[PDB]
């Protein structure tokens, strides 16, 4: 007893996408099915619903005339073709069965395919200094703005520098591009007479920068 | 979204939690709440349907209730196994739309709550040279790995301009989260100071910087 859903993957902002979800069960055509979707770090927003044979389709007014729910019953699949995409479409999309006992209850979902809709292309990110203010100790650090795509590799003092080091997960930003930042805590005492130099390498884009990060 | 649930309920090994799900008449009121389970990195699979029955193979320790426009999940003898994200269910006739609660973060304690360290940066002189600012805000070593960051211009909330990571397990089992506010040069050094707001287990840990 399975869903799969297939069709996921890159799509650039006001393009369009067919997902497709293939049913295991025989009993397929006797039961209302779902779409639902999940954008990264964020809660369950259910989308579409169809009946056993199509007589009957809800959608939510987010997807609403953007969005279209079909199915195949001789193939034992359901669709949802999505038009005129958004960077708020951005998330994994579920498909689901719909029953009813007493109420209502989605109790057969599929594994989920994720769908990024992003222009993002190969970018080097710009470098700022992150200078320490005006416990005895002061936060300095390195902000890594707008690259594509992942990884970057942010040291201090090419790698002498550990203890107070916290290189932070990147931020995926609605326009698919990253952001990262690398924190060093230091004494105050030290910033007069310490040099801090964060060290970003972006490969991809064949970005090296070494920026000073000094004071005020 | 419409469902209302805590953000984050914890207990230790073998204790209990519950989880509330709060509604209006038109969902909870008038149809029945069903619970999902997400543990991390996997589809949402049906725990409790018709507001108390149990699918199959989920233990008693899972239970469901509903009074009026809220639900309750119980779970006792808390396992590893059971931290995940919750979520409450049902049908809104308001909207005729299939709603949910926003998640409950199930931790499963295995260290002390520890609140977060915030630290915030403004723009550089460097960005602002390039007509761009962004603030950066900084969020480690805090435990359970369940936040949420709120913005400030003054007092007024900004909610435009905002990117936030989900929390990610650190070296020490501990969190650590970032958000960036992206502003115009000009919003910057019209205000008298901007603020983040880092919320864990109904605490609220502030900084603030100024363009002065
Ligand atoms: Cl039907
Ligand atoms: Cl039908
Ligand atoms: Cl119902």
């Amino acid at each position: 007893v399975q869903l799969l859903e297939s069709g996921g993957g890159l799509v650039r902002p006001g393009g369009s996408l067919r997902l497709s979800c293939a049913a295991s069960e025989f009993t397929f055509r006797y039961d209302y099915h779902v779409w639902v979707r999940q954008a990264p770090g964020k809660g369950l927003e259910w989308v579409s619903a169809i009946s056993g044979s199509g007589g009957s389709t809800y959608y939510a007014d987010s997807v609403k005339s953007r969005f279209t729910i079909s199915r195949d019953n001789s193939k034992n699949t359901l669709y949802l073709q999505m038009n005129s995409l958004r960077a708020e479409d951005t998330a994994v999309y579920y498909c689901a069965r719909l029953r009813a006992d007493l109420g209502l209850y989605m109790d057969l979902w599929g594994r989920g395919t994720l769908v990024t809709v992003s222009s993002a292309s190969t970018k080097g990110p710009s470098v700022f200094p992150l200078a320490p203010s005006s416990g005895g100790t002061a936060a300095l650090g390195c902000l890594v703005k707008d690259y594509f795509p992942e990884p970057v590799t942010v040291s201090w003092n090419s790698g002498a520098l550990t203890s107070g080091v916290h290189t932070f997960p990147a931020v995926l930003q609605s326009s698919g591009l990253y952001s990262l930042s690398s924190v060093v805590t230091v004494p105050s005492s030290s910033l007069g007479t310490q040099t801090y130099i964060c060290n970003v390498n972006h490969k991809p884009s064949n970005t090296k920068v070494d920026k000073r990060v000094e004071p005020k | 979204s419409v469902l209302t649930q805590p953000p984050s309920v914890s207990a230790a090994p073998g204790q209990k939690v519950a989880v509330s799900c709060s509604g209006s008449s038109s969902n909870i009121g008038s149809h029945y709440v069903s619970w999902y389970q997400q543990l991390p990195g996997t589809a949402p699979k049906l725990l409790i349907y018709d507001n108390s029955e149990r699918t199959s193979g989920i233990p008693d320790r899972f239970s469901g209730s509903k009074s009026g426009t809220s639900a309750t999940l119980g779970i006792t003898g808390l396992q590893t196994g059971d931290e995940a994200d919750y979520y409450c269910g049902t049908w809104d006739e308001l909207t005729s739309n299939l709603v949910f609660g926003g998640g409950t973060r199930l931790t499963v304690l295995g260290q002390p709550k520890a609140a977060p360290s915030v630290t915030l940066f403004p723009p550089s002189s460097e960005e602002l040279q390039a007509n761009k600012a962004t603030l950066v805000c900084l969020i480690s070593d805090f435990y359970p790995g369940a936040v949420t960051v709120a913005w400030k211009a003054d007092s007024s909330p900004v909610k435009a301009g905002v990117e936030t990571t989900t929390p990610s397990k650190q070296s020490n089992n501990k969190y650590a989260a970032s958000s960036y506010l992206s502003l115009t040069p000009e919003q910057w050094k019209s205000h008298r100071s901007y603020s983040c707001q880092v919320t864990h287990e109904g605490s609220t840990v502030e900084k603030t910087v100024a363009p002065t």
